C-alpha cells in the first residue's frame, strides 16, 4: 500500500520556506520513476543515488520536506550552498542522499495584490545547522544599538514577503520544492520502490 | 550560477517563419548527458512532450554544452511556452554530485497572422 505523498506534492498551500513543513513516510511502497519521469517538474536532483535506481532500493525512512521559494533561489536547496536560503532558512547536511524537486506555481501561488502569505528570514545572528528550522520573529540588531522589540534604525524585522505578483519575471514566481531524503538506519528498511 | 541559460525569453514571429531557441548548462560540474524539450498550448498547464521529427529539429554539443530546437513553418497553434531539459546522468565528473534535471526558465512564443 502506496505512500502518501500526494498528501505532500499536491497540497493546496505550501509553507513558507523560514516554516519548512516536514512528513515522515514509513511502512509503504512508492513509484519514484512516475515522479522522475514526470514532465510537471522543473528541477529533479539526486545526490549519492541515481533517480533511476529509487524504484529498486528501499530506505528506513523517507523525509519529505516542502515549501515555497523564488525560482532562482532553487540552486541554493543543495548541499554546501550559501545565500539567505541555505544560511538562514532551510540547509541540507555535506553528505546529504537525496533528491531536490522543484517546479513554477505562479499559477496557484502569485496573486494580482501581491501573495504576502510566503516569507523568508533576511537576517539571523549564525547559520543554520542541516535540518534546523527557526520560525522566531525577534527584531534582529543589526548594529551596537539596542532594538528593545521595536524595528528602527539597524533593528530590522528578520522576515522578509515574496509578495508574488503573476507579473514577475520567472526569476522571481514562487517556485514549490520537495526534498526526499533517504535515511538508512539500523532499523529494517519498511519504504520500499515497487520492484524492491 | 549553476542554471539552464535559455534565449530568446521571448519572441513573437509571422506563421510560415522558423524559430530557433537556445539552451546552455553555465557555471555547472555536471556533463550534459541528454536532453528533452516540452511545449505549454497557449491557455492549457499541460507539458506536452516534443520529440525530434517533423517540423522539430534537436540538435546537441556536449562539448559546449550547449542544445537547441528548430521549429519549421510556425502555425498560430505554435505559441506558448516551449521548455528545455539539461539531463546530468554519469555524475562522475569529479565535482558534479547530482544526477537528474534541470529546465530553463522557458520561452514564450507569439506566432501572428
Ligand atoms: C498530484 O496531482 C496530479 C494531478 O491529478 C489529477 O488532477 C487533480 C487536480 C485531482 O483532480 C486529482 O485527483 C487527479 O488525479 C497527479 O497526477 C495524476 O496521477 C494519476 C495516478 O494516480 C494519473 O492517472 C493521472 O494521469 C495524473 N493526472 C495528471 C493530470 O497528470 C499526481 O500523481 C499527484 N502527485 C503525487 C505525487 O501524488
Amino acid at each position: 500500500n502506496l505512500c502518501p505523498f500526494g498528501e505532500v506534492f499536491n497540497a493546496t498551500r505550501f509553507a513558507s520556506v523560514y516554516a519548512w513543513n516536514r512528513k515522515r513516510i514509513s511502512n509503504c511502497v512508492a513509484d519514484y520513476s512516475v515522479l522522475y519521469n514526470s514532465a510537471s517538474f522543473s528541477t529533479f536532483k539526486c545526490y549519492g543515488v541515481s533517480p533511476t535506481k529509487l524504484n529498486d532500493l528501499c530506505f528506513t525512512n523517507v523525509y519529505a520536506d516542502s515549501f515555497v521559494i523564488r525560482g532562482d533561489e532553487v540552486r541554493q536547496i543543495a548541499p554546501g550552498q550559501t545565500g539567505k536560503i541555505a544560511d538562514y532558512n532551510y540547509k541540507l547536511p555535506d553528505d546529504f542522499t537525496g533528491c531536490v524537486i522543484a517546479w513554477n506555481s505562479n499559477n496557484l501561488d502569485s496573486k494580482v495584490g501581491g501573495n504576502y502569505n510566503y516569507l523568508y528570514r533576511l537576517f539571523r545572528k549564525s547559520n543554520l545547522k542541516p535540518f534546523e528550522r527557526d520560525i522566531s520573529t525577534e527584531i534582529y540588531q543589526a548594529g551596537s544599538t539596542p532594538c528593545n522589540g521595536v524595528e528602527g534604525f539597524n533593528c530590522y524585522f528578520p522576515l522578509q514577503s515574496y509578495g508574488f505578483q503573476p507579473t514577475y519575471g520567472v526569476g522571481y514566481q514562487p517556485y514549490r520544492v520537495v526534498v526526499l531524503s533517504f535515511e538508512l538506519l539500523h532499523a529494517p528498511a519498511t519504504v520500499c520502490g515497487p520492484a524492491a | 550560477a549553476e542554471r539552464v541559460e535559455q534565449t530568446p525569453t521571448t519572441t513573437t514571429k509571422e506563421a510560415g517563419e522558423s524559430l530557433t531557441i537556445n539552451c546552455v548548462l553555465r557555471d555547472s560540474p555536471c556533463s550534459l548527458d541528454s536532453t528533452f524539450w516540452y511545449f505549454t498550448k497557449k491557455g492549457a498547464t499541460k507539458k506536452e512532450n516534443l520529440s525530434n521529427g517533423g517540423r522539430y529539429a534537436e540538435t546537441v554539443n556536449k562539448a559546449s554544452k550547449s542544445f537547441s530546437l528548430q521549429i519549421s513553418d510556425l502555425r498560430v497553434e505554435d505559441s506558448g511556452t516551449y521548455h528545455c531539459r539539461a539531463y546530468s546522468t554519469t555524475g562522475d565528473e569529479r565535482d558534479c554530485r547530482w544526477q537528474g534535471y534541470i529546465e530553463g526558465y522557458g520561452t514564450i512564443v507569439t506566432v501572428k497572422s
